């Protein structure tokens, strides 16, 4: 048996997210408890709707007025409706039904995005090696990328103008509580080669627009 | 209920994971379903199993088959998971959860109650735990009326690790950010504050640094230089 949904899924804010759920053909949508699970980052799953009609129906704890679901008999599908969309509404959906011995079964989850989020450039941070890194003949130059949106960013690294390929490990973004992006770059050196040049740079690019942060070696 | 989860982060292949849930506020052997669901990184939730609080029936994931045992300790009014012959399918976070038994309004049939959840990384690589080094405020903005001072947790294995500032008395304006995994297979991360440069001169900025999988607490104290 098994629970079909989207990847993800983009609405208008104010107007109303529909996200599906397929059941598979053995089941009747009809007759199903359909439970849907909201997540975020860094925490556990948490109860969003119980549906099984309009008259038998619950929010989960918390859960906003403006969340209700449905059902199409014909698609054999259950909807998460959730009006009036707010940026707090981003997050991971999971729907769920259980089996003839309660056995949970999953849909893969939809990754909701709320339109019309405001452009926000990055905020950088470039730290040098410390001396404690650089007595062990190690530095590594970090470069925090915060609040950012949306979650595309393109890391460069410069030595003395001239471009670092070697040594760079950025993450991927990742969403932040506020709906904003966070990501980081760690460029890892030598400290002779980290004292072999006059200045080293972290080149942040967002949707055309650079900031960068320089630090020097000279301290 | 509250649900308090247990267990070693690090499994090698082919050996047994075992994770422990404690359970506060209901009696196991009472009722409800005690489950056990997993997440592997990037992908979405996988049902294991459960067992009945009255019955002691347990249930599990056709798929996972003769490698699950749940079963309960009502002596501790605990339950517990183990899952033998792990391979690398098998590294997620987990987590406990409890549902109601049929038979109650469905409503409670939902999940209501969850685990922290316990990152479980299936490798032969041995612990490592992280070198911590302070990331001195430049000189430049300590002369500005903020600052942004952090810490280095730099080549360690595996996840996860936790920073907290004074001893968790210092919590706004604190970004520690998702790991990097290099090509060395360590991970390293970086925690950041920003702080009023006023108060450079009369606080004290340590970061605390917890990384269970090595048994390693590191506090360090970040300097101000001037230059």
């Amino acid at each position: 048996s098994v629970l079909t949904q989207p990847p993800s899924l983009s609405a208008s804010p104010g107007a109303s997210a529909r996200l599906p759920c397929t059941l598979s053909s053995d089941l009747s949508v009809g007759s199903k408890n359909m439970y849907w699970y909201q997540q975020k980052p860094g925490s556990a799953p948490r109860l969003f709707l119980y549906y099984y009609s309009d008259s038998d129906k619950q929010l989960g704890p918390g859960v906003p007025n403006r969340v209700s679901g449905s059902k199409e008999t014909s698609s054999n599908t259950a909807f998460l409706l959730i009006s009036g969309l707010q940026p707090e509404d981003e997050a991971d959906y999971y729907c769920q039904v259980y089996d003839g011995s309660a056995n949970d079964v999953f849909g893969s989850g939809t990754k909701l995005t709320v339109l019309g989020q405001p452009k926000a450039a990055p905020s950088v941070t470039l730290f040098p090696p410390s001396s404690e890194e650089l007595q062990a003949n190690k530095a590594t130059l970090v470069c925090l990328i915060s609040d950012f949106y949306p979650g595309a960013v393109e890391v460069a690294w410069k030595a003395d103008g001239s471009a670092v390929n070697a040594g760079v490990e950025t993450t991927k973004p990742s969403k932040q509580s506020n709906n904003k992006y966070a990501a980081s770059s760690y460029l890892s050196l030598t400290s002779d080669q980290w004292k072999s040049h006059k200045s080293y740079s972290c080149q942040v690019t967002h949707e055309g627009s650079t900031v960068e942060k320089t630090v020097a070696p000279a301290e | 209920v509250q649900l308090q989860e247990s267990g070693p982060g690090l499994v090698k292949p082919s050996e047994t994971l075992s994770l422990t849930c404690a359970v506060s506020g209901y009696s196991i052997s009472s009722g409800y379903y005690w489950g056990w669901i997993r997440q592997p990184p990037g992908k979405g939730l996988e049902y294991i199993g459960y067992i009945s609080g009255s019955s002691g029936s347990t249930y599990y994931n056709p798929s996972l088959k003769s490698r699950v045992t749940i079963s309960k300790d009502t002596s501790k009014n605990q339950f517990s998971l183990k899952l033998s012959s792990v391979t690398a399918a098998d590294t997620a976070v987990y987590y406990c959860a409890r549902r109601d038994r049929v038979g109650s309004y469905p409503y409670y049939y939902g999940l209501d109650s969850w685990g922290q959840g316990v990152l479980v990384t299936v490798s032969s690589a041995s612990t490592k735990g992280p070198s911590v080094f302070p990331l001195a405020p430049s000189s430049r903005s300590t002369s500005e009326s903020t600052a942004a001072l952090g810490c280095l947790v730099k080549d360690y294995f595996p996840e996860p690790v936790t920073v907290s500032w004074n001893s968790g008395s210092l919590t706004s304006g604190v970004h520690t950010f998702p790991a990097v995994l290099q090509s060395s297979g360590l991970y390293s991360l970086s925690s950041v504050v920003t702080v009023p440069s006023s108060s450079l001169g009369t606080q004290t900025y340590v970061c605390n640094v917890n990384h269970k999988p090595s048994n390693t607490k590191v506090d360090k104290r970040v300097e101000i230089k001037t230059c």
